[PDB]
RNA sequence: UACGGUGCUGAAGCAACAAAUGCCCUGCUUCCAGGAAAAGCCUCUAAGCAUCAGGUAACAUCAAAUCGUACCCCAAACCG
RNA sequence: CGAAGGUGUGCUGUGAGGCAUGCUGGAGGUAUCAGAAGUGCGAAUGCUGACAUAAGUAACGAUAAAGCGGGUGAAAAGCCCGCUCGCCGGAAGACCAAGGGUUCCUGUCCAACGUUAAUCGGGGCAGGGUGAGUCGACCCCUAAGGCGAGGCCGAAAGGCGUAGUCGAUGGGAAACAGGUUAAUAUUCCUGUACUUGGUGUUACUGCGAAGGGGGGACGGAGAAGGCUAUGUUGGCCGGGCG
RNA sequence: AGGACCGAACCGACUAAUGUUGAAAAAUUAGCGGAUGACUUGUGGCUGGGGGUGAAAGGCCAAUCAAACCGGGAGAUAGCU
RNA sequence: UAAGGUGAUAUGAACCGUUAUAACCGGCGAUUUCCGAAUGGGGAAACCCAGUGUGUUUCGACACACUAUCAUUAACUGAAUCCAUAGGUUAAUGAGGCGAACCGGGGGAACUGAAACAUCUAAGUACCCCGAGGAAAAGAAAUCAACCGAGAUUCCCCCAGUAGCGGCGAGCGAACGGGGAGCAGCCCAGAGCCUGAAUCAGUGUGUGUGUUAGUGGAAGCGUCUGGAAAGGCGCGCGAUACAGGGUGACAGCCCCGUACACAAAAAUGCACAUGCUGUGAGCUCGAUGAGUAGGGCGGGACACGUGGUAUCCUGUCUGAAUAUGGGGGGACCAUCCUCCAAGGCUAAAUACUCCUGACUGACCGAUAGUGAACCAGUACCGUGAGGGAAAGGCGAAAAGAAC
């Protein structure tokens, strides 16, 4: 059956990587929130 | 031109294997390990000019590093570049 | 600085070997030292199929405290404890009992 | 050799730049690489030496 | 944005109550105009956007004197 | 012939018929529901440059960098 | 000359408890009288770890199917080789994109992983392996759409958007046959090619744009005609006469 | 010609049986409907929570939907167990 | 500082050093790839693609530097239009982003409580956003008080769960006045006399002290048990040092230290002194903050829910007097008292701990204490925001088991 995680990497960046997080206030916020929790791997680049 | 000390930290290693060894005794070929950022022009004028011989022309991949592990640690690697130097018919390394 | 030191013959204050002179072999980071013939452990090792296969059982010397041991007086003939001092602008180690620069 | 560097001129460091590169430093990445080289200490200090050229013809260089 | 330029005029916030005191979130808002404004020193109008006693200002002071203060305080006109 | 193969040598190499959903075909006929854009490409000149620069043609010579390239891919390698 | 702790025994108090001591343990314990409490667990479909129970029970994942000989091995239904048998064959074959990321190939090991054994493996360990002017990306151009100098707007954050700038799933230059590696190949080698730019010489010469025009430039259905891939048969050639 | 007819790929899901600590947190097998269209599909894009989208079922919005998920107010409150 | 070193798992190999250019520690320098505000354009972060200028005795290719936006200032240009403004180009200076809490401001819930709920509460809390500093804010009476007086702001203890506010329910809750911490006042609206007169600010220098490496640092042996002694027994010594840690069991005297006494080539923080620059003292006279105070309507803050409601703030409409004047004194009037708004600056007491050092605990001791004693915000889970583990201890010494 087709489930619901249909991987494509250009709509993972494009998405959630880490050019669209800084690219406004509220993924910005979330980067200092992973990097103040410290963390191993911010966004989900490669 | 290029800059000799540019072209001094180009080539890194001779690469020893088979495929290595069959392209030196049958196809003019030494296979050698370059610098990551080297470019083709760097390698052929690195190898004319470190070993003085004359080159024909260089084709480069680069391989890829290997996921090893010690223990339970992981860890992979490192890319690096190799590049078949193709000499001329006047060759000896 | 370090009082007891690389050529220096010891005695040896604490266990196994209380009483035993030595001269002190090398001297490790640890607060250790290696003093010859002093604390001999019977190691046993293998014949590693690399270059030379002594195998058996190899009698070593351990690596004792530096707080085990003291330096040999050999003025009185006993244990004695060291001091510093400076003599024209050199830090010398020097006895205390006797007050001797070494 | 520290002082030794630091009493030449500009060409001359550039000469013994390219020496210690050139004579030195490739010669014994290959004879290092190639099953030779017992010696491997000569690598570190050859890459050092380099080091100490590259300063003083910075420090030497204007400022 | 609703700011007069000469007074500096914001909204601000407030309540709706009603006869049962229910309170409610309001904004009252300036009564903002754009309005243009000759200046007899420069020989041009000077278009603001003013609230309705922006003007009572600007006729009581000049409109010179408060172009010299949007020029003081960097309101630019 | 380390029987795994490794080299050497090597004849004929045509015709008839059938034939695509591929090609001519971005065609042709027709139908309303009326069927991307911009560059490369070819041309026209304006400002300018005009015995220079540029254009065209032939010849020679140099360059074409960088990254991917394994392997699975209707699956024991992807999503479950 | 042996503490706490652990595990027995004996004595003792109305009880919670106390005391002595054998063995294990191997370095801490604490009277008395006061002081403070994370101060006492059998229950909360309590939380965490361990271990039972059913129980050596159901199951071992398509009803495409195996049989034998030989090899390796400590051991072979399963590995390797051979001969037979069966299954798929618009797929259960071959080549990719996406996605994965070394699983590829070779040697070596059988602990765990493999619903069994394993000498085998997509498992462990080590070494090797991915070669481009022509394939793809990058690149030039753009669609939907994004972002957006100024700008218009908005308590602030910010919304929208012009110029622009990005954005393929679309438009734009060029390589084919044969051979080769254990593992790459339109990339390596052999042969034969082609494309686009730079520079130089020579001959002729009006060249020149974020500007004008053409072109690129593009629907559904249907119908034949001409072909080819491909196949079948004959001829030819080599081999067989069972 | 045709929201034309029969019928594979392709999309679907009407019936039955199995399965129901499954081979599978929705399938398999045997039949079944559409199959040039209001079709189907790949790649990208856009719409967001009292909001979207809806040939409308309160359906769908990451195995979650009469108001998603995450974090916080927060040890909400619980005359109840 | 130094006789030993080349960081750890983690041994090896190859070496460096031993009286000073091994190593280690500190000050100041040098280098500091790529991404990231990311800043030359772009982008799917760690990649793709440039332009301009300078230079390159093989300049057919390389190397270096600059090129973001915005604000301010200046220069040169420059439309519709003549002058001119808009605009354009270049240069100089500044900003941009991150960060735990504290601080000010712009917005701002609901669950809950009221034994229902709507006013009210929760609560101007949570949260979102802007800005700043080492603190911020406030602050030098248009303030109280009360016919006596006090004398800026901030913080603490009372006042006082008081007066009051309150579906007069639930709840909310002052001030006056008192005691303390700390204490500091000034400038512009404006001319003349007069000048550098105190004042601070920016810098140099000198002194003192502190930080960033360090140095010296007392005093014990015998015997018994024991694997081992620091323990038992016996006899000594130190102490401005018996804080603590290690050492083969429990060490003042074995080791590192502690008390104590010293140390800086260099870079610095603070405090005096001093040089220069800027800045202005002081005197006389004058002025003494207008769409403002107040008002009407709507709303908010004041403990005060519009009530008899003073006072403050202002979205809207208006609107004075201006020292023979005006504000307040809790509706309001008169008398009396007090103060001078519509401009601004100002230390200390105060709040907080990302971070560093020292010390302390009737705090925890591996199911506790951090989620994390261990390569933990890891493995793993989730598209994502996010969620988030388990896992310490051989021995005194690997002597970690030759054969």
């Amino acid at each position: 059956m087709k489930r619901t995680f249909q991987p494509s990497v250009l709509k993972r960046n494009r998405s959630h990587g880490f050019r669209a997080r800084m690219a406004t206030k509220n993924g910005r916020q979330v980067l200092a929130r992973r990097r103040a929790k410290g963390r191993a791997r911010l966004t989900v680049s490669k | 031109m290029i800059r000799e000390e540019r072209l001094l930290k180009v080539l890194r290693a001779p690469h020893v294997s088979e495929k290595a060894s069959t392209a030196m005794e049958k196809s003019n070929t030494i296979v050698l390990k370059v610098a990551k950022d080297a470019t083709k022009a760097e390698i052929k004028a690195a190898v004319q000019k470190l070993f003085e011989v004359e080159v024909e022309v260089v084709n480069t991949l680069v391989v890829k590093g290997k996921v090893k592990r010690h223990g339970q640690r992981i860890g992979r690697r490192s890319d690096w570049k190799k590049a078949y130097v193709t000499l001329k018919e006047g060759q000896n390394l | 600085a370090a009082k007891i030191r690389r050529d220096d013959e010891v005695i040896v204050l604490t266990g196994k070997d209380k009483g035993k002179r030595g001269k002190v072999k090398n001297v490790l980071s640890s607060g250790k030292v290696i003093v010859e013939g002093i604390n001999l452990v019977k190691k046993h090792q293998k014949p590693v199929p690399a270059l030379n296969q002594p195998g058996g059982i190899v009698e070593k010397e351990a690596a004792i405290q530096v707080s085990n041991v003291a330096i040999f007086n050999a003025a009185t003939g006993k244990a004695d404890r060291v001091g510093f001092r400076f003599e024209d602008g050199k830090k010398v180690r020097f006895f205390k009992s006797n007050s001797e620069t070494i | 050799m520290k002082a030794k560097e630091l009493r030449e001129k500009s060409v001359e460091e550039l000469n013994t730049e390219l020496l210690n590169l050139l004579r030195e430093q490739f010669n014994l990445r290959m004879q290092a690489a190639s099953g030779q080289l017992q010696q491997s200490h000569l690598l570190k200090q050859v890459r050092r030496d380099v080091a100490r050229v590259k300063t003083l013809l910075n420090e030497k260089a204007g400022a | 944005s609703r700011v007069c330029q000469v007074t500096g005029k914001r909204p601000v916030t407030g309540n709706n109550r009603s006869h049962a005191l229910n309170a409610t979130k309001r904004r009252f808002l300036p009564n903002l105009h754009s309005h243009r404004f000759w200046v007899e020193s420069e020989k041009r109008f000077v278009t603001l956007r003013v609230s309705a006693k922006g003007m009572r200002v600007i006729d009581k002071k000049g409109i010179d004197t408060v172009l010299a203060e949007l020029r003081a305080r960097g309101e630019k006109y």
